[PDB]
Formats: structure tokens, sequence, C-alpha cells
């Protein structure tokens, strides 16, 4: 199958596809985006072993295991880490220790990512996580060996608070969800929106409810009170911190409810999410602007795309992704891209490392701290984007400001604005169509002696 | 001393152990502590004497030996791993297998007392429930452990942070304070315990005026913003070390006297009642663990520390190196703690849990194959287990159960002690005539908001008419 190619050099990857007994993740709904990003790596792979430049000789195989978002994320790890004889010793220094991979491309969830590492750090095996945007991943001496091909939730963070200035609103209401990925999201936003004089009306807390089940009358009686104190407050401007599967049930109270004329900021959970934006009927909710990653075409992604032990098999995968095909297609690649450069940076790294150009390599043993060592000096130039590695393991890819607009002819998200974290600032901002009736931008402001606790109200 | 040579003694079925027995990279190599911890070492020695107590019971695991295996783990997670992984190796044999579930591993040790930390317990604990490994840890509180989709095997004999968060949001309703402030240490213990006191607040019909994080050793804004309210109550659930930079910084600003509801961090320790001028910072209102205390614990320490110095014992008889070049002064200061009652009953849930599972009885006990870890994880959910005579049960999310103590701060010639005024066992019970408070006379502080006639608050709640 296509969750293994035999290689001189193996290569991790942990793709998101989906007590006594232990439910397999193939019994799950099918996510569609875990298999195109599992695509992107196999790709990857091909299109290094293609080139003879680099890595020449040298045959780049992949260890490709079906990774859960909470459910399996450590026999994954217990098999890379281990021989081919599924044996894994215990000892003091892993120094002189060979595992079967020698670095891992890893799971695209934080709390995933996480759990992988703090088991990763023994060895020193490098693990590149792709569209994982915690905070709490930049801490290199928790994480030793965790590096990243995606900006963190502060650019996402900066993103959205340069949005709000240019248009300038300066009271804003913000959801989070109950999970720590809103929390988090929810206290960063906060403390950073507290320095640049923008209030927040109010924050709340979205229930838990994943869609497809019944649901219980206190989270609906949650949900109507949360809707009228949005429609009860001044500020026309929400930020919604929650996963892109528990928003289904809230958007359709914002709907019955009939709640019109806000500006909707979505995070990247839920920005790019093309099951959502299948929804059609928010389009008269307001205008819903969404911070995600630049898109980056691949050349010869889409056609390889559509031209194809444990927790290894799907097979709904495919069938799931025939129908998804055309708005993928038109989406570009966002977190592709990040899957790509990862393993372009692991291939960079290796060829760094064994010290060979343009002719056969000295097909040395590598130890995966050696990797893990050459892998932060990495400095290339793929697909017109500088890929290398700040100090504290990130890569610096372009975020955007996109917009939700319902036309299956065109892009389903149309990029109306480009975030640079390089210099922090957010530029090239494009026409958006507003709500409003002669489309002007939208206002909110609580305020044309202080009132209340806000600075903003007067 | 011979003393590290104790952390080890072989039986029919071993227990495992993740103690903070000592204190603090390129190269893949497991960092080693040099510097001793006394706590560890006396949580250690209380599982020890737990476990040989227990084997000195008759009518409790009959005929059988019950062993341990004491393992240092620094409060970095790196440390710790290794001795999981050790624990779940194979007996006799020191690699682990990469198998696709748990039914086909044998560890070497029966269960784990786990570690003290609670970010400790969620890497340990994460691990374990991969291959079911019993687990049930001493003062790891938060209450995110308690979510058996992802922690299907970790138990804990301390009270969850939901349980004091409940007690103080039940105070709150009790007393009147439906308008108050929030505050947490920027730690995830604070962020958690914030979150947490959010929903129950919600649900309670509180409205928190401001949520703010304190940091660790800015407040500036936090006491800004909570001044800018006119909360006159002050929910503190930090550390001890948050809390002590938030109480230093007000005293030093001469903030105005306020309710102050303690988490058990620093409710009681010295560090924070002895701060000079905290008399004038108002009254503070916090829930203290009800739990025993082990009464010939102390007797035990200082007989076994004389007994180790014997070189016939030690001849007839690493882990902890520094563990060996200690006295008896050295860990006598930390002899009277809480914690050693949670590792004991830690201990004695285990053997109760073993006891059921082999089926035993007083007079002699069924002989058949050795038990996995996983099979003790039927009879360890609904437990009942009897620790120095006071009975004890494991819930359905692995939750120990026990009541709390409400307590406030007397000031009496500069020395602030204790004194109960409520208790609370799922139902919030007190006796407000017998509460000092710091206003101008003995009357209740204030903390109101109008819920109906300018809407106000964080959740937007509140009105003001
Ligand atoms: C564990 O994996 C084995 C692999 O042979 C399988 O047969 C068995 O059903 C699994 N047990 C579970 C999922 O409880
Ligand atoms: C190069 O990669 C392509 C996929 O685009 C694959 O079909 C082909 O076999 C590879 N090799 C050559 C020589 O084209
Ligand atoms: C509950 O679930 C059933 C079965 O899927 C569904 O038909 C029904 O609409 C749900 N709701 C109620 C209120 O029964
Ligand atoms: C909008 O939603 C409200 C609330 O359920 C409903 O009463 C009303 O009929 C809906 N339609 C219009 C046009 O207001
Ligand atoms: C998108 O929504 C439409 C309209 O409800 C629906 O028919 C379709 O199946 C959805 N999914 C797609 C196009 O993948
Ligand atoms: C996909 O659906 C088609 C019909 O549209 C069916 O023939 C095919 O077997 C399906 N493939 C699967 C279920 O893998
Ligand atoms: C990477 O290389 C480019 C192009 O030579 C250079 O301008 C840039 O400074 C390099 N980046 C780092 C971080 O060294
Ligand atoms: C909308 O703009 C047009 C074009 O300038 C103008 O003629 C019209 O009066 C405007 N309508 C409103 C309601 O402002
Ligand atoms: C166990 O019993 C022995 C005598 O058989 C006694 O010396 C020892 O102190 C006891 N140990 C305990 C209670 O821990
Ligand atoms: C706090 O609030 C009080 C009451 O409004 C006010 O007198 C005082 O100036 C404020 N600031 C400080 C630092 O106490
Ligand atoms: C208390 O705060 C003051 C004012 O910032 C500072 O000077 C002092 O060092 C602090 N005290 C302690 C013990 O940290
Ligand atoms: C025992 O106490 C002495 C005296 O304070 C101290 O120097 C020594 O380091 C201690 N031993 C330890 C911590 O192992
Ligand atoms: C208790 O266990 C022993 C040893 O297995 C067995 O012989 C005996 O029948 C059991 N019951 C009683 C009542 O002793
Ligand atoms: C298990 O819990 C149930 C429900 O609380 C209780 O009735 C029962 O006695 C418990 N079983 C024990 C403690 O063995
Ligand atoms: C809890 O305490 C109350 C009095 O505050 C008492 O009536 C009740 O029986 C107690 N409940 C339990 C389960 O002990």
């Amino acid at each position: 199958s296509d969750f293994y190619l035999p290689g001189d050099y193996l290569l991790g990857g942990l793709f998101s596809l989906h007590f006594l007994q232990v439910p397999m993740c193939k019994e799950y709904e099918v996510k569609v985006i875990g298999y195109n990003l599992m695509q992107a790596m196999r790709f990857a792979v091909e299109e290094i072993n293609n080139d003879s430049s680099l890595l020449p000789g040298v045959l780049l195989g992949y260890e490709i295991v079906d990774v859960c978002y909470i459910s399996n994320n450590v026999q994954p790890v217990l098999y890379f880490l281990a021989h081919e004889d599924n044996l894994l010793p215990i000892q003091e220094d892993y120094s002189n220790y060979i595992s079967r991979v020698v670095a891992v491309i890893g799971p695209d969830n934080s709390e995933s990512v996480m759990t992988v590492a703090n088991f990763l750090s023994l060895f020193l095996l490098p693990q590149i996580t792709y569209s994982a945007i915690s905070d709490e991943l930049r801490d290199k001496v928790r994480f030793p060996a965790l590096l990243r091909t995606t900006p963190s939730a502060d650019h996402h963070i900066e993103a959205m608070v340069q949005l709000m200035l240019h248009f300038r609103w300066n009271w804003i209401i913000v959801l989070v969800s109950s999970d720590t990925y809103g929390r988090d999201n929810g206290q960063l936003l906060g403390e950073r929106v507290a320095r640049r004089d923008i209030c927040i009306a109010f924050q709340e807390t979205l229930p838990t409810l994943q869609p497809n089940q019944n649901m219980t009358s206190e989270e609906r009686q949650r949900l109507v009170t949360i809707v009228d104190k949005l429609q009860q407050s001044t500020a026309r401007v929400v930020v919604v911190f929650s996963p892109d599967l528990t928003l289904y049930h809230f958007f359709n109270e914002v709907l019955r409810q009939n709640f019109t004329g806000a500006v909707w900021i979505a995070s990247e959970s839920w920005a790019i999410d093309p099951v959502l934006h299948n929804l059609t009927e928010l389009r008269h909710l307001g205008t819903f602007l969404g911070i995600t990653i630049q898109s980056v075409p691949i050349p010869g992604f889409s056609e390889f795309r559509e031209w194809g032990t444990c927790n290894q098999e799907c097979d709904n995968c495919l069938n799931a992704t025939l129908s998804f095909n055309t708005i993928l297609r038109l989406s570009g690649e966002r977190v592709v891209y990040s899957v790509y450069s990862a393993v372009y940076a692991v291939a960079h790294a290796l060829h760094s490392l064994l010290g060979c150009d343009k002719s056969t390599c000295t097909k040395r043993v590598v130890y995966p701290w050696q990797l893990l060592e050459e892998i932060w000096k990495v400095n290339f130039t793929l697909l017109d984007h500088q890929i290398f590695f700040d100090p504290q393991g990130d890569v610096a890819l372009h975020l955007e400001i996109v917009q939700w607009q319902w036309d299956r002819s065109q892009n389903p998200f149309q990029s109306v604005a480009s975030y640079y974290p390089l210099q922090r600032q957010l530029k090239n901002i494009q026409d958006i169509s507003w709500h409003t009736i002669n489309n002007t931008i939208p206002m909110s402001m609580c305020s044309k002696k202080p009132v209340g606790i806000h600075v903003c109200c007067f | 001393l011979c003393l590290s040579q104790q952390l080890r003694m072989k039986g029919d079925y071993v227990l495992g152990g993740l103690f903070p027995l000592g204190e603090a990279r390129t190269r893949p190599s497991s960092p080693v502590c040099t510097r001793f911890s006394s706590n560890g070492l006396l949580w250690a020695l209380a599982m020890k004497m737990a476990v040989e107590e227990i084997n000195n019971k008759s009518d409790l695991l009959p005929g059988l030996r019950l062993g341990y295996d004491l393992f240092d783990t620094c409060s970095e997670p790196v440390v710790a791993m290794k001795p999981s992984l050790m624990f779940l190796a194979k007996a006799g044999s020191r690699d682990i297998a990469a198998y696709c579930n748990y039914t086909q591993y044998q560890p070497r040790v029966l269960a784990v007392i786990g570690p003290h930390s609670s970010e400790l317990a969620m890497v340990t604990g994460k691990f374990f429930s991969f291959f079911l490994m019993p687990q049930v840890s001493y003062g790891a509180s938060m209450e995110l452990l308690s979510a058996r989709e992802t922690f299907p095997s970790f138990f804990r004999t301390v009270p969850s942070d939901r349980v004091q968060l409940t007690a103080a949001a039940e105070l709150l309703q009790e007393f009147g304070w439906n308008w108050v402030a929030a505050l947490g240490s920027d730690d995830e213990y604070g962020r958690q315990g914030l979150s947490i006191f959010s929903a129950l607040a919600a649900a309670r019909g509180i409205c928190i005026a401001h949520e703010g994080l304190v940091p660790l050793p800015k407040v500036q804004d936090v006491l800004h913003q909570v001044n800018q309210s006119s909360v006159q109550v002050v929910l503190l659930f930090a550390s001890v070390h948050a809390a002590h930079a938030l109480f230093n910084y007000s005293i030093s600003s001469r903030l105005s006297p306020k309710v102050w509801v303690a988490s058990e961090a620093w409710l009681t320790s010295d560090l924070v009642m002895g701060l000079p001028g905290m008399a004038q910072m108002g009254t503070v209102l916090g829930f203290l663990q009800r739990g025993a205390q082990l009464h010939e614990f102390p007797q035990y320490v200082k007989t076994h520390l004389a007994l180790a110095t014997d070189p016939a014992f030690c001849s007839a008889l690493q882990r902890c190196p520094q563990c060996d070049c200690i006295t008896l002064q050295n860990v006598s200061a930390g002899l009277n703690h809480h914690q050693t009652f949670s590792v004991y009953a830690a201990v004695y849930s285990v053997a109760q849990a073993l006891h059921n599972t082999l089926q035993c009885n007083a007079s002699g006990c069924p002989a058949q194959d050795p038990v996995k870890p996983w099979q003790l994880l039927e009879n360890m959910y609904n437990l009942t287990f009897h620790v120095g005579g006071l009975p004890l049960r494991f819930d359905s999310s692995g939750n120990v159960d026990m009541e709390y103590d409400l307590k406030l701060w007397v000031w009496q010639g500069s020395v602030p002690r204790l004194h109960d005024v409520g208790r609370f066992n799922g139902s919030l019970r007190t006796e407000r005539l017998k509460i000092r408070w710091h206003t101008s006379d003995n009357q209740k502080p204030v903390s109101r908001c109008s819920r109906q006639c300018r809407v106000k608050g964080f959740h937007s709640c509140c009105y003001d008419c």
C-alpha cells in the first residue's frame, strides 16, 4: 500500500486520517485533510527520489502510520523508535542507538504533538509538525527535538489584531471552546488586544458538541444564552476560537435566532474548513474572514493526488476525497506545502549531514540526534520560499486573511490580505465584499468621562 | 547509610514508584539529579512503610509478598520517562516491545504509584494508558486527569481541583458574593482552575468581573483591573510563588483589604502567612483538605534511619546516590507531611484491588496464573479500601472522595492561625457567626451585582442599573 516504501533512510509519518476494548481509528469518520497531507508527504519523498541533485544515490523511505486526533499517539512512536524486530532497548545513553526512522513528520494537533514529543525527547529524534499552532511548542527545553513548518498562534493572533486595527474595530466579542485550544487562543488574543487599545466586550465558552450526535437541553440553553448575549451586545465583530467540528450547532442558533450584521473572524481551525463552508447558509450572517496559511501551488501535486502493522490503513478516504476534489483543487495548498517543506527540510539536512554533492553519497550510519543537530541550520529555497528555522523551531511562512465567498466556479476562500511573520505586519489588503448596504466598512465601536472597565468605552 | 539499597525488594507482585527523590542537551542522555529532595524520600518511605505493614498483615494479601521499585523522577518528564519504560518492560528483560495493543505485554510491575506532579502525572498517565497499567497517584490534583477517554487507568488518592473549586463557588453563592474577580497563576494549575471556576460560576449565578493570570516571579495591570471593578471578593487560585508575588506587590502598593478565596497551594504555606503587613489586606478564606495523618510515620522514619546505620543489616541486605549521605536532621523537617497518608493510601488501594482480583480470603488465597496489570482495572473502579480504619472509595472517574474544611486566617499579635468556620462534603455548611471579618465592624463584605433592573462583567452577566 501507500503507507510504506522501503528505502535507505526511513521517515516516520503521523497523519490524522479520522476501556477494555480499544476502538481503532479506522472506525471513525474519515477526514480528507489527513489523507491529502499524507499524499503530500509521499509526493515530496517521491520527488526527492526522482531528483538526482538532492540526496543522489540515496533512497528516501518512509513508514506512515494513521494517527488519531487524541486516541492513539503512543504505539506509532514506540514502533518508530523500536528496531526492525519491534524491540526497543532501555538504556541511559542513546547517542549510539539507531532507530527505525531517522525523523518523523509529526501529527497535526497540539496535544498529539506534545504527547509524541514527550517520548521523542529521550532520543532527540527530529519531529517537524505541520498545522500545530500552540505557543507552548516553542519551548525548546521542554521539546528539544520539535520543529515546525507553520507559524504559531502568536502570528495568527497578530494577524487578527492587525486586521482589527486596519478597519478600526476596538470593540470585539471573543467566543472560545471548552478545550485547551480555545482557552489558550482566547487568553493569548485577550492579552495581546489589551495593549493595542482594542477592548473585548465579553468572552463566552461554547459547549463541547461534536456533530452527528444528540445533544442535551442544557447545551441548547447555553447556546440560547450565548446568542442572546451576542444579539444584545453593541459589538459587531466576533472572533471564534473553536475546533472545526463543534461550530455546526452554534451557527444554527445564530441563524435560527436570526442574528444578522456581524463580521465573523475565524481561527485556522475552521477558516479554510471545506465541510463547514459547505453549509452555504451562513451567507446572511454577515462577512466571514479567517486566518490561515498562504496558498503555495506545488506543481504536479494536484495531478498526483487525482491519479491516486496497526492503525495503518483506511478505505473510505478515496471515496470521501473524490467528492471534495474540486474544492480542494481550487483552494490550493496550505498545509500540503507545510508537509512538503517538512519533508524537504529533513532531506536537505540529511544531504548536508552525509556531505555529498551531485554524486554518490557516503551512506554512513546516522543517529537521529545528529540529524536534529544538522536540521536547525537548513536554509534553502523551495518553490520561491526561503525555508529555514527560527531559534525557536518555527518557519516564517506567510499567513493570509481569507474571505468566504460562495461560488463553486472560483476559489471558495478568496484571499484578501497577506501576513508576513518576519515583520509582523499585515499588508497588501484587497477589496472585501461587506454585508453592509453600500459595501461600507462595518463599524465596531462602543463609543462615538469613562464608563465601565473598558478604556474604549466612554 | 545503605538507604538507597532499600528502594527495591523482590516479591510475588512488584509495585512501581515515581517519587521526586532528587532535583536538578545535545546528546540523547538522560539527565541525572544529584540534589536531594526531602519530600521525595519521605513519600518513598511512606510507600515502603505501607508495603511492609501490608506484608505483615495476614488477612490482606495472604501468603504473598509485595515488592516495590522506587524510582527517582525529578520534576522533569524526560527523567521520569525512563523508569516508566523500565516498568513496562518484560520481567527479566531490558527491552520493551512494540505490540499493537496492551494485551500482548507482560509488565514487570503490577501497578505504579504515580508521580506527585500533575504535569508528570499527565505525561506518565498518557504513556501508561496504552498498556492499561493501573497508576494511582498522590498529590496530582488537576481535573483533566479525570478524563477516562484519555486516562483509562489513572487513579488518585487526593481530591481533584474541581472539588475545592466547587466548594469555593458554593461559598460564594451562599454568602451572596455574585460579583467577584477570579485570578489564577500563569502556569497550567492556575489556568485550569480558572477554566473550571468559569463554568462553575456561570452555573451558580456568579459573574466574574475580571479574569486574569498572575505571572510567576503584568501584576500591576492585573491588580489595576481587579481594582477597576467594585469587587470586594477575589478568588486567587494560584501557586505559592505567584500568590506571594501578588501579595507582596499589593502590600507594597497599599491595596485595599479584600476577601481572598485561597486555593490549597497558599492557604497554609508559611511563606505567605508570615509576609509582613498581610493583616491589613483583608480576610483570607480557603478550603483545606480534611484527611488523616500517619500517626506512626515519624517513628518509622527515625527507627529506619537508625537501623540503616548498622553494618550488619546492610551487609545482610544506584537509584538515589545522594540518599546515602544524609542524616535524620535533613529529613525531620517534613516528617508530619499530609501527602504521606496519600502515598500510604495509594499503596493500600492497590493492595486491596490485587487482593480482590485474586479472590483471596482470610485463611488463604487461591493459586492461579499471575494477573496482568490490566486485570486490576476492573477491581480498582468501584473499589472500597480501608486506610487506617477509615473507608475510602474510587469513583467511576478514578477520583477519591474526602471532605473539606473551611478555614480563615485569624490574626492575634501578628500570628495568623487557621480556625474551622465551615465544612464541605458535597454540600457546604458554614458558621458565619464565628467568622471575624476585616471590615470596620463585623459585617460581611458586600460584593454584589444586579442581574435584573448597562451590561457588565467578563461574560456579560450583570447590569449596572
Ligand atoms: C489487539 O491486537 C490484536 C492483534 O492480533 C487483535 O487480534 C486484537 O483483537 C486486539 N485487541 C483489542 C483491539 O482489544
Ligand atoms: C517522477 O515522479 C512522478 C510523479 O510526478 C512519477 O510518476 C514518476 O515515476 C517519477 N519518475 C520519472 C522518471 O518520471
Ligand atoms: C436522536 O437521535 C435519533 C437517532 O439518530 C434521531 O433520529 C433524532 O432526531 C435525535 N433527536 C431526538 C430529539 O430524538
Ligand atoms: C428569524 O428567526 C426568528 C427566531 O426564531 C423567527 O421567529 C423568525 O420567523 C425568523 N425569520 C424572520 C424573517 O425574522
Ligand atoms: C455541499 O453542500 C451541498 C448543498 O447542500 C451538498 O449537496 C453537497 O453534498 C455538499 N458537499 C460537497 C459538494 O462536497
Ligand atoms: C466508492 O463508491 C463507488 C460508487 O460511487 C463504489 O462503486 C466503490 O466501491 C466505492 N469505493 C469504496 C467503498 O472503497
Ligand atoms: C538563507 O539564505 C538566504 C539566501 O542566501 C540569505 O539571504 C539568508 O540570510 C539566509 N538565512 C539565514 C537565517 O541564514
Ligand atoms: C449607496 O451608494 C450609492 C452610490 O454612491 C448612492 O447613490 C446611494 O444613495 C447610497 N445609498 C445609501 C442608502 O447610502
Ligand atoms: C512487622 O512485624 C515485625 C515482627 O514480625 C516487626 O518487627 C516489624 O516492626 C513490623 N513492621 C511493620 C509493622 O512495618
Ligand atoms: C483603586 O480604587 C480605589 C477606589 O476607587 C481608588 O481610590 C484608588 O485610587 C485605586 N487605585 C489604587 C492603586 O489603589
Ligand atoms: C515586593 O515588591 C516590591 C515592589 O516592586 C519589590 O521592591 C520587592 O523586592 C518585592 N519583595 C520581594 C520579597 O520580592
Ligand atoms: C544534610 O544536611 C547538611 C547540613 O545542612 C547538608 O550540608 C547536607 O548537604 C545534607 N545532605 C544532603 C542534602 O544530602
Ligand atoms: C481460602 O483460600 C484457600 C487457599 O486457596 C482455600 O483452600 C480455601 O478453601 C478458601 N476458603 C476458606 C473459607 O478458607
Ligand atoms: C459501586 O458504586 C455503586 C454506585 O455508587 C455502589 O452502589 C456500590 O456499592 C459500589 N460498589 C462497591 C463499593 O463495591
Ligand atoms: C454532608 O453534610 C451534611 C450537613 O452539612 C449532612 O446532613 C449530610 O448527611 C452529609 N452527607 C454525607 C454523604 O456525609
